[PDB]
């Protein structure tokens, strides 16, 4: 759209209803360029005496989200408001978004 | 009132109970009333069915809160549970507030 109207709202919340519980999460990335934009192949020998420290890849320009803890989506309250409360849980569906970018 | 509970204009009507009188032997006519019955008790079951309304929880507080818990240090028997007797043990009064809120 356009430079002086934002993409997206903060969300952060925790919505219970029944059988479902829905958390929202909001928070600020920054990227760095890594590499100066370019691909790099990474590598090592035995290291620390031990050579299944050894390996051969490679390191590229790109950077990801990583949400896979559950302190990103729980809050230490609403951690324990389920685990004084329910048998089991699981999880159901996802949805990201990327908004408000700056270069 | 002061001993704590709801203060009701009309509360639960009173359920009284007796067992009706049973005379005894009475051979001859007396205008005096009787004053032997044959001894008796009586037993059953009751069921009371209450309905509670309740006030949902609905805090932003961040950090965990404290909770009513089943915490004892090197326990001899288990609390709110009968003894070897066969007598219900409890050590202690459970209030009510654990759950806070900001003024």
């Amino acid at each position: 759209d356009g430079v002086g109207n934002a993409s997206g709202d903060w969300h952060c919340d925790s919505t219970w209803m029944g059988d479902r519980v829905v958390t929202k999460s909001t928070r600020t990335w920054v990227l760095p360029s890594y590499n100066n934009h370019q691909y790099r192949e990474i590598k090592s020998g035995s290291v620390d005496g031990s050579n299944a420290n050894a390996y051969f890849g490679y390191s590229t320009p790109w950077g990801y989200f990583d949400f896979n803890r559950f302190h990103s989506h729980w809050s230490p309250r609403d951690w324990q408001r389920l685990i004084n409360n329910y048998w089991g849980f699981r999880p159901r569906s996802l949805r990201v978004k990327i908004f408000n970018i700056q270069v | 009132p002061a001993m704590g509970g709801f203060g009701l204009k009309h509360p639960p009507p009173m359920m009284l109970i007796k067992n009706t009188p049973v005379p005894g032997n009475i051979t001859s006519f007396s205008d005096v009333p009787v004053s032997s019955f044959i001894t008796q008790y009586s037993t059953g079951q009751v069921t009371v069915e209450m309905e509670w309304e309740l006030k949902k929880e609905n805090s932003k507080r961040w950090n965990p809160e404290i909770q009513y818990t089943n915490n004892y240090n090197d326990p001899q028997f288990v609390d709110f549970a009968p003894d070897s007797t066969g007598e219900y043990r409890t050590t202690r009064p459970i209030g009510t507030r654990y759950l806070t809120r900001p003024l």
